């Protein structure tokens, strides 16, 4: 508390300091539960690689893997990966999967993705924009000509993942299938699709356990969130995998593996606060938990939540301190006790179809009235301010314009508005007056 | 909640605290603004037991204890008029209860005592002898109270009747009330569906940047995000302050209405 | 004095002295016709008796307790002083303005040195550091904190000074009604029925020093909401009838002085029997 | 032939429940007042994505060829149908007279108003309901499958009761998502300045 308000002495009060959260207790990954392993077999080792011109392409479908692995084999000679985050490789599930196989001058390893200095991608192996992947190469001998091709020109770039079907500049280096920049380079890219749908072929991870009731981070297929696992008592469409809130965020998780509809609860965030008298009063403090119910946080709860450190009490008093739903709180006879507050005294009033009463006596009771009339008339220049008045700064201040002058301006209109407030106030009186002696 | 976000906050020092001190400095003026419209005598009072009312009929504005112990009219006021997450709602010091006590208090003696008990302590009178003063404070000479007794009754305790008709039949005046639990609502709801704005991010939602981005690409979307989701923050603070000031001259207006109105009678015309 | 700045007031500290000075002395020596436009001298003891008039208790009531009011008041005053001397937190308000003040400009001055995501927030440095080739970037981020910060803290101050405004509005409101008058309405001078109050100065601020009457001690009687007299209903010009028990008076709203009911404080208004819970009695006839 | 169907040809948008909400949505739909051509073997144009209907319980209607150019001899798709234990191919065809290669993809899963919509990669909606010149009523068609299969699709034909006939168009629409988060109503947002 002292810490937040930047005193070695905080006044009697409360304060907001935080926000507890109940922490998530468990980190949580499923999917459906994948039966296969990414077959690379009917790729990586293929009898045949095509002419890049008309790469080969097979499907990687029902996967579990670290997805580096081919770091492991003997016959690859590079393994490099484009530029768009590379170690997310083994992050969320992916849903769509390729191997994608084709021959090349090995320099050309360098020439599978488009705006490079690329002969292979534009008119041949044209990735999409965003799509992820990796190429991995070697020289032809590691697995098994002059047939080997790939395609000079086209009159501009040719469609993503595709091959223009037609009866042309073909070229092939110092090609046979037993021969790096002349050499016939066998390829194999993995292209991953960009999708959200559930699991198809992920990471190393598998399908933890489903830990309901928990508060817990998690994620199923990709569908990352952080929560109680509170189960529902709702129905989805059979298609339907998760759902959303009247306020569009995740409500709800089907089990990526079963019927299970869950559906979430918040892990539970709660205001902290410090109730306190002044700290050179006490260094006794009790503790408020906004909303939360008195779980797993003297100890008492309240419709605003629990609280720690105040000590209940049923007598009702002026609100020393508020709390909120009622309850207020006071250091005394000593401890900080809490309490549902006085809406003052009671008072049966002594009603009849003929009661009267009538003051007797009165009190003159002066009473301050404290009323605000102007700010400081603060001023200020955006240049002397944002720039120092530096020149070098001041020209780009200038490329944003009018914004100066209207601040400057709007600081001008209060400080003539603080003279004007004054006058509206004090100068009433035209003349001044001056108070017999 | 994420740190690597709140690593890159800090780069905007002071924002973040500088909004919650502008809520809570809000939220301290909504307990204040219900405390001075309210809370303007410093005691309950009980209703009395017997209802010799002179023939007036309080019992719909009045408790039932059966009830929360609000009025029959409250009721209605309840029934028709009508998120969770960073966004909290926090509760009144004056709970709708003791709202309904403080109402019932203030009512109690605007009952019981007329305007006295805004300047002292209540002052108790009868009913009949209230309204005689009532009709004097319009330049009504006090006989024509009498003089139309139990006539003025049945027409104040009939236009009571069709209150009741006119709030069970439509919310429309209620649509006053009904708008600013709108305007929240739409405020909050679109302050939440600025968090699946974009602002020219690769991603509205953090945690999918924080899943698709290495830190030093992240950064470079997570500064847009933030700069995006805290420039609409401070957008719908400068609304919520507006609305604030809106509704504390709406609350200081109440409140005299209040002072004037019910603790005393305005002669101020409309 | 970092490029920040505060302006003196046209009106500083010692002319608003003055300016409140003038208000006092009218508010003591004239009463509320200084505000309409001359500023007709009053005796104060007059200007009390018009004041208790307009909270319908009568000035008559003023002189029978003439010293007796002035020793509460100065006393009241005297408490003043000392609710003053002891309590700091009295100011709540004046100090808070000025404390929100002072936290703006030391959150703009704190939002001086925040980076907003350049390499510095001393400007000096990417001007010692680098070419404009880079330091425009680095800069237009800074400038893009320092510029939000400052529109931002503008719009604090804007909101804050149309609170201000409100609040001198009303101020002036006070003095005009408060000061400059007598406010009828109730509760707009603070508790009690309002008679007066004084105006005095503080750093950005005033302090109004209500002078409300509250009705304090009282008497349980019993009351009629009219009397027969003649089978003719008589009821009071103004105030209201009560019994003690065994006799009938009228006495004002405000304080307890009974009267006997006569044809000099009371109007006839027809026959009995349209009243509920009218009572019989002897009104007399001067 | 012809009728304003008005309403029918809906379909799930997501695999996002929802309850007892308005949702706001955009993609290729059927533009409401659905004058749609009514057939009782042709072959038609494509264009933005296709809704078909079928009325049949003869089950005479069998299925369509969507693609380029339909008739064998290259790829181009084909389904055919029973409930839902379709089969469906893009090879070079060939056709049985009286029933009553380059295979890239191959695949095995009045009174029956069958509903049908395609779209793009490619994705297919259905529904099965009940009847006892497309009627004016109500349906919504779940999203039964997803379909990487790169055909040119820009034209289609019908193989075999009666059917009819609508194209998409890309338009903004709103659905009232109900206590099962079931798509109960729904509003054309261009329809007229009230559905707008
Ligand atoms: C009204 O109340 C005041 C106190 O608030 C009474 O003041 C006392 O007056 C007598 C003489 O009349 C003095 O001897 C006492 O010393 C006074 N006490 C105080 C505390 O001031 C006053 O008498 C009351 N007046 C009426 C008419 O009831
Ligand atoms: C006072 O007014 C209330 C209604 O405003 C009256 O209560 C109704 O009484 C009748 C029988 O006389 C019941 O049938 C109704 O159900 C009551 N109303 C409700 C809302 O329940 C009450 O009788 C009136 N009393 C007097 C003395 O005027
Ligand atoms: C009501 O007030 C009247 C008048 O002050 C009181 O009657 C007077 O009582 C005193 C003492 O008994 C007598 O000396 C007077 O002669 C009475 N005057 C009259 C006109 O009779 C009466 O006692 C009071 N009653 C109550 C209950 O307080
Ligand atoms: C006021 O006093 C009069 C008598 O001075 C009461 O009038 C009598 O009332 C009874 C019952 O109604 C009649 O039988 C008599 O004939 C009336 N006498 C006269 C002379 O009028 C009257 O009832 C009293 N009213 C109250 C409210 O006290
Ligand atoms: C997960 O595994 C269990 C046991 O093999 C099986 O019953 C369940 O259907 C699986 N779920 C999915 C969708 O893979
Ligand atoms: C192909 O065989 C070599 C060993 O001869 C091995 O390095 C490589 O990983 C194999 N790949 C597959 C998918 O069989
Ligand atoms: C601390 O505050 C208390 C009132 O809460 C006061 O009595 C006391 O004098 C203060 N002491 C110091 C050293 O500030
Ligand atoms: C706290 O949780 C218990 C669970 O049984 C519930 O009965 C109680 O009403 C809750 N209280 C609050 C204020 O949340
Ligand atoms: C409050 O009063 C109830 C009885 O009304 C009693 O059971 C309870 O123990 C009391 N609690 C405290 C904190 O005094
Ligand atoms: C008036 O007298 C009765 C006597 O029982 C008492 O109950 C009531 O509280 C008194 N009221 C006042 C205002 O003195
Ligand atoms: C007051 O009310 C009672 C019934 O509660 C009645 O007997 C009495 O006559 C009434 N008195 C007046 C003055 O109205
Ligand atoms: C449907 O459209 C055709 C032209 O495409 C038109 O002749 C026919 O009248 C329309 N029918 C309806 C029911 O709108
Ligand atoms: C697809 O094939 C058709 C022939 O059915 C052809 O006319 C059309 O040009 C092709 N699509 C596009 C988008 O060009
Ligand atoms: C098969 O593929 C070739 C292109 O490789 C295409 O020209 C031909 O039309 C196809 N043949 C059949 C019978 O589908
Ligand atoms: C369902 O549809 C296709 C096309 O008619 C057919 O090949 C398949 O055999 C049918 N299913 C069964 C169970 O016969
Ligand atoms: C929701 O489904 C239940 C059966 O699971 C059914 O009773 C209820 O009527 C349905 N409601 C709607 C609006 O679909």
């Amino acid at each position: 508390t002292k810490c937040t308000l930047k005193s070695f002495t905080v006044e009697k009060g409360i304060y907001q300091t935080s926000n507890f959260r109940v922490q998530p207790t468990e980190s949580i990954v499923r999917f459906p539960n994948i039966t296969n392993l990414c077959p690379f077999g009917e790729v990586f080792n293929a009898t045949r690689f095509a002419s890049v011109y008309a790469w080969n392409r097979k499907r990687i479908s029902n996967c579990v893997a670290d997805y580096s692995v081919l770091y492991n084999s003997a016959s690859f000679s590079t393994f490099k990966c484009y530029g768009v985050s590379p170690t997310k490789l083994n992050d969320l599930c992916f849903t769509n999967v390729y191997a994608d196989s084709f021959v090349i001058r090995g320099d050309e390893v360098r020439q599978i993705a488009p705006g490079q200095t690329g002969k292979i991608a534009d008119y041949n192996y044209k990735l999409p924009d965003d799509f992820t992947g990796c190429v991995i190469a070697w020289n032809s001998n590691n697995l098994d000509n002059y047939n080997y091709l790939y395609r000079l020109f086209r009159k501009s770039n040719l469609k993503p993942f595709e091959r223009d079907i037609s009866t042309f500049p073909l070229q092939s280096y110092g090609f046979q299938p037993t021969n790096v920049g002349y050499q016939p380079y066998r390829v194999v890219v993995l292209s991953f699709e960009l999708l959200h749908a559930p699991a198809t072929v992920c990471g190393p991870k598998k399908s933890t356990n489903l830990v309901k009731n928990k508060c817990v981070n998690f994620n199923f297929n990709g569908l990352t969130g952080t929560g109680v696992l509170t189960e529902s008592n709702k129905k989805f469409l059979p298609f339907q995998q998760f759902g959303r809130d009247i306020a569009d965020t995740t409500d709800a998780v089907r089990d990526p593996q079963t019927l299970e509809i869950l559906d979430i609860t918040p892990c539970s965030f709660g205001g902290v606060s410090v109730i306190t008298p002044g700290t050179n009063t006490s260094n006794q403090v009790a503790v408020l938990y906004q909303g939360v119910n008195c779980t797993e946080v003297n100890v008492f709860q309240t419709r605003a939540g629990c609280l720690i450190g105040a000590e209940h009490v049923n007598n009702s008093y002026e609100c020393d301190i508020p709390i909120g739903a009622g309850i207020c709180a006071s250091y005394q006879t000593q401890s900080i006790i809490a309490y549902t507050m006085s809406l003052g005294a009671e008072n049966s009033v002594a009603y009849s179809n003929n009661s009267i009463a009538i003051p007797t006596n009165f009190t003159i009771s002066v009473t301050t009235e404290i009323l605000p009339v102007s700010m400081t008339k603060t001023s200020v220049d955006c240049t002397m301010y944002i720039c120092g008045d530096s020149t070098e700064c001041s020209n780009l201040l200038l490329q944003y314009g009018s914004f100066c002058t209207q601040l400057n301006r709007a600081l001008t209109g209060i400080a003539v508005e603080q003279d004007k407030n004054t006058q509206e106030v004090f100068a009433q009186v035209k003349q001044i007056y001056k108070t017999p002696p | 909640d994420s740190t690597e976000c709140s690593n890159l906050l800090l780069q905007y020092g002071s924002f973040c605290t500088q909004l919650n001190r502008a809520l809570t400095g809000i939220a301290v003026e909504q307990d204040k603004n219900t405390q001075e419209v309210f809370a303007q005598v410093k005691q309950i009072y009980k209703t009395p037991p017997i209802k010799d009312f002179g023939g007036f009929n309080f019992s719909q504005i009045l408790p039932d204890p059966s009830k929360s112990k609000r009025s029959f009219i409250e009721d209605l006021l309840f029934n028709k008029v009508t998120k969770f997450n960073g966004l909290t709602v926090l509760p009144p010091l004056l709970t709708d209860e003791m709202i309904a006590q403080y109402t019932s208090a203030l009512l109690a003696g605007t009952i019981t005592s007329g305007w006295t008990f805004g300047a002292g302590a209540a002052l108790q009178i009868p009913f009949a002898m209230q309204m005689a003063y009532r009709f004097n404070g319009i330049g009504v000479t006090q006989n024509v109270l009498y003089e139309n007794q139990k006539l003025i009754a049945n027409q104040f305790n009939s236009a009571i009747g069709k209150i009741q008709d006119s709030l069970s039949s439509t919310a429309s005046a209620l649509g006053k009330l009904q708008d600013v639990v709108n305007q929240n609502a739409q405020a909050l709801n679109t302050l939440v569906k600025q968090l699946s704005s974009n602002f020219g991010a690769i991603s509205s939602v953090l945690n999918d940047i924080l899943s698709r981005l290495d830190k030093v690409e992240a950064e470079v979307q997570i500064d847009r995000l933030i700069t995006g989701r805290l420039q609409s923050l401070q957008t719908y603070v400068t609304q919520q302050l507006i609305r604030a000031a809106e509704i504390r001259a709406s609350a200081n207006l109440a409140a005299t209405k209040m002072s004037e109105c019910v603790l005393g009678q305005s002669k101020r015309v409309d | 004095f970092n490029g920040l700045t505060v302006l003196p007031p046209l009106l500083t500290d010692e002319m608003i002295a003055q300016y409140t000075s003038a208000l006092l002395a009218g508010t003591i020596t004239s009463g509320w016709t200084f505000g309409a436009g001359a500023a007709l001298q009053i005796p104060f003891a007059m200007q009390m008796a018009y004041r208790f008039n307009g909270i319908g208790v009568t000035q008559n009531v003023l002189y029978e307790n003439q010293k007796l009011i002035a020793n509460q008041f100065n006393s009241a005053i005297g408490k003043i002083q000392d609710s003053l001397s002891s309590t700091a937190s009295a100011l709540g308000k004046l100090q808070d303005v000025v404390n929100q003040n002072a936290q703006a400009l030391n959150t703009l001055v704190k939002q001086l040195s925040s980076n907003f995501g350049a390499i510095s927030s001393v400007l000096n440095d990417i001007l010692s550091r680098l070419d404009k080739v880079e330091a425009e970037v680095q800069i237009d981020r800074l400038i893009t904190g320092r510029l939000q910060s400052l529109q931002t803290y503008v719009t604090q101050q804007l909101i804050r000074a149309a609170e201000i405004r409100a609040s001198a509005n009303l101020a002036a409101t006070k003095m005009s009604e408060c000061v400059l008058g007598q406010s009828k309405r109730v509760d707009f001078c603070g508790k009690g029925y309002h008679l007066m109050s004084f105006p005095q100065s503080a750093p950005h601020g005033v302090v109004f020093l209500h002078v409300t009457y509250v009705p304090a001690q009282e008497k349980n009687f019993t009351t009629a909401p009219a009397i027969c007299h003649d089978g003719k209903a008589h009821f009071p010009r103004e105030g209201v009838f009560v019994s003690n028990g065994t006799h009938w008076f009228v006495t004002q709203r405000n304080f307890y002085e009974p009267q006997i009911i006569t044809t000099d404080n009371t109007f006839v208004s027809g026959n009995c029997d349209v009243v509920i819970g009218i009572v019989n009695n002897t009104v007399y006839d001067p | 032939a012809y009728t304003n169907s008005f309403t029918r040809g809906v379909y799930y948008p997501d695999k996002v429940f929802r309850s007892s909400v308005l949702h706001s949505t955009q993609d290729l739909f059927l533009p409401f007042f659905s004058n749609v051509t009514w057939f009782h073997n042709p072959v038609l144009p494509f264009n933005d994505g296709v809704y078909f209907a079928s009325t049949e319980k003869s089950n005479i209607i069998r299925g369509w060829i969507f693609g380029t150019t339909l008739d064998s001899k290259t790829q181009s798709l084909l389904i055919v149908n029973n409930a839902t234990n379709v089969v469906i191919k893009v090879c070079e065809f060939q056709f049985c007279n009286d029933p009553f290669n380059n295979c890239t993809f191959e695949y095995v899963s009045f009174k029956n108003l069958r509903e049908f919509v395609f779209k793009n990669y490619f994705k297919i909606y259905s529904k099965h309901t009940p009847i006892n010149d497309l009627p004016q009523g109500f349906s919504a068609l779940e999203p039964l499958v997803d379909l990487p299969i790169g055909i040119n699709i820009t034209r289609f034909q019908t193989l075999l009761a009666a059917y009819y006939v609508g194209y998409l168009q890309p338009r903004t629409f709103l659905l009232k998502y109900n206590e099962n988060g079931t798509i109960t109503d729904a509003v054309d947002c261009a329809l007229d300045p009230l559905s707008e």
